[PDB]
């Protein structure tokens, strides 16, 4: 059988007729249908137009703030899956991105740090409880350490403590603890001072909390479980990164399959740019928007620049969606000058106008973007609805 | 049923079943149903072709059927009729609404009929006709330099001004579907060889091409995304990568 497919504007209307006879409407698929989304695109651009502006480094870890909650927040809107799934991933993608050049002190950089790490879909929560001495809890006592996890640690302790407590109940005063370097020495003026095959598995856990390297990759199970460790108990440089993360990758390999592993490791390599291709996949709405901050923080109408790419490119998705009230998004996003007015002018025309409001908005552009072709038409569709007026009051 | 269309907006549609006469849908602004607007018989032969006109004059469709002719309506009730074909017609599209209002048309015989309806009193449904010559084809237009491609047995040509000016290498079967990229600017063919291709076209040709027997291509207003249908029994949407090879965003199928 011959199929056949013909286009837009969506809005979730595409046709498919084929061959017997029947008429088939279809969606583009995980073609977000406006929702709250709606919303939350505004809300980024918004952010957007806040920023037309030492200083600038301030502004834009601020902005990071606006756009990161704008889509902690979305993302809520919408638990309450799949575009669920795929958002949760760029979150954490994008929550990294800021641990990483957008807090450049010592305080809020760790808690970056952790929640980036842990609010990333990670729950040993089952596995806790099917876990409760031996081998399995080692393993675990460590991976909890390592992932910051700390109260959590102490609390999965409390299991057979009882029976040389004079330095595990010293231990947790100095877990419960955490300058910080002053820590560091507490924490190995007891690992040295310091009965059987369990008496060993203690040693090493003195070791991953003091930061033993060749240790926070014996009980780390993942590539960013060690990543972090080190960070938080070796020693917290930035300057290190790149040592820290080629380390981790020769333990354990990375997972291709969760598309959101490998991004965070090209943000930790420098290599930026091998993040947005990726994103766009996701939600091709924060890609752009990310690539944006990227570029703040740092006749040819493409490859004028990357990231004025993903702009230009989203605002024509909006432009075949319908929502009246995006348009102030694509156009206001949109603004070489002359090549604009000539995107513009082919763009307007296909404007959902209703309210006198919504044609009052479009001459205002047709004013500063100098359209006249684009108004005087108008003119004669409000001119013949009221004609249409005029000749039913008179009836 | 060989074609569907759709409006400038995107609300109504026009359909010519395989039962001679061409029906029309509209959606509810309030629940989303396809509702008909009118429904009646035109010409005899199974209508092949459809197209809407542009509102920068009203509302009107162009009809072409193999009785030889290609008919103008207006709401809806027929307004001019086109007999000058001695062939069947296969493809009909009016010209984009920049140049303002005339048609072309592509059928059995041979001859490449540009009808242009004009005159100063702007309103005048009297069209007269600029022909000029080179079983399945079809025809696209292009919208901005008066440009419109062409589509025979297992050949594509692009005429301009009635000038040749360009050809489409590659096709080793029977085309069947041309679409002119909205914009450089850029074509699409649902060729019969089974495969698609992407062609750039500049102020020469390239190709980017991609692989059962495709049968319809389409593009959206922007984003500009490729549609292959074909016997595989599925839809197919494309997109532009960041140096202008297309890929595959995601497949309907209809198993």
């Amino acid at each position: 059988m011959p199929l056949k497919f013909k286009l837009g504007p969506l809005s979730y209307q595409n046709m498919a007729f084929i061959t017997k006879y029947k008429l088939y409407p279809v969606r583009i698929p995980r073609l977000d249908t406006s929702k709250e989304f709606s919303a939350y695109v505004s809300g980024l651009f918004e952010i957007y137009r806040d920023l037309g502006d030492k200083e600038h480094n301030a502004t834009v870890n601020l902005a990071m703030e606006a756009i990161l909650n704008e889509l902690e927040v979305f993302i809520g809107r919408v638990k309450d899956v799949n575009r669920f799934y795929e958002l949760e991933e760029s979150l954490t993608v994008l929550n990294c991105l800021r641990t990483m050049y957008f807090i450049l002190n010592r305080s809020e950089f760790i808690e970056s740090l952790l929640n980036w790490i842990n609010r990333s879909d990670g729950e040993p929560d089952e596995e806790y409880i099917e876990q409760v001495e031996t081998q399995y809890f080692w393993k675990l006592l460590n991976q909890l350490v390592l992932r910051g996890l700390l109260s959590q640690a102490i609390g999965c302790i409390e299991r057979s403590d009882l029976l040389c407590a004079v330095s595990f109940d010293a231990v947790s005063d100095s877990i419960e603890l955490l300058t910080f370097r002053e820590w560091k020495n507490l924490v190995l003026k007891l690992s040295q001072a310091f009965s059987g095959e369990l008496r060993d598995y203690i040693e090493d856990f003195l070791l991953v909390i003091g930061g033993n390297q060749r240790k926070i990759l014996q009980y780390s199970r993942t590539w960013y479980e060690s990543f972090c460790g080190f960070l938080l108990y070796y020693i917290p440089s930035l300057e290190l990164s790149a040592e820290y993360l080629q380390m981790s990758l020769e333990a354990n390999v990375v997972d291709i399959t969760n598309d959101w592993e490998q991004p965070c490791v090209d943000i930790i390599s420098g290599k930026i740019h091998s993040i947005l291709p990726v994103m766009e996949s996701l939600d091709s709405c924060t890609a752009a928007f990310t690539a944006m901050i990227c570029e703040a923080k740092g006749l040819f109408s493409y490859r004028n620049g990357m990231a004025s790419y993903m702009l230009n490119s989203f605002a024509f998705e909006l432009c075949s969606l319908g929502d009246k009230e995006l348009w102030p998004v694509a156009i206001g996003l949109i603004a070489t000058r002359s090549a604009k007015k000539m995107v513009i002018a082919e763009l307007l025309p296909h404007y959902p106008f209703v309210t006198n409001d919504d044609i009052e908005w479009m001459l205002s552009i047709c004013v500063e973007w100098r359209l006249p072709e684009i108004a005087k038409e108008i003119y004669t569709t409000l001119g013949n609805q009221m004609l249409s007026a005029h000749n039913i009051i008179e009836s | 049923v060989h074609d569907v269309v759709y409006d400038f907006y995107g609300r109504h549609v026009a359909t010519c079943s395989s039962d001679q006469h061409i029906k029309v849908f509209k959606l509810d602004k309030d629940t989303s149903n396809w509702e008909l607007s009118d429904s009646w018989r035109a010409h005899d032969s199974s209508i092949v072709a459809i197209d809407w006109a542009s509102p920068e004059y009203g509302r009107i469709i162009a009809s072409a059927s193999y009785d030889k002719t290609v008919k103008l309506w207006e709401e809806w009730n027929k307004l001019c009729t086109l007999n000058d074909s001695k062939g069947s017609l296969y493809s009909v599209k009016f010209a984009p609404a920049h140049l303002g209002l005339k048609l072309a048309c592509l059928g059995n015989d041979g001859i490449l009929r540009l009808y242009d309806a004009l005159e100063p009193s702007d309103l005048r449904s009297w069209t007269l006709t600029s022909e000029m010559k080179v079983s399945d084809f079809c025809l696209s237009w292009c919208p901005s330099p008066e440009k419109l491609a062409v589509s025979a047995l297992e050949q594509a040509i692009i005429y301009q001004r009635l000038h040749v000016a360009a050809k489409l290498p590659g096709h080793k079967s029977l085309i069947r579907s041309i679409s002119w990229a909205p914009s450089y600017q850029l074509i699409a063919t649902g060729c019969k060889d089974g495969r698609i291709r992407i062609f750039k076209i500049t102020e020469n040709l390239q190709v980017e091409l991609l692989s059962g027997e495709v049968w319809s291509v389409s593009w959206n207003l922007t984003g500009t995304i490729l549609s292959s249908a074909g016997d595989d029994g599925k839809v197919r949407l494309w997109k532009a990568t960041y140096s202008n090879e297309f890929k595959c965003m995601s497949v309907i199928t209809a198993q």
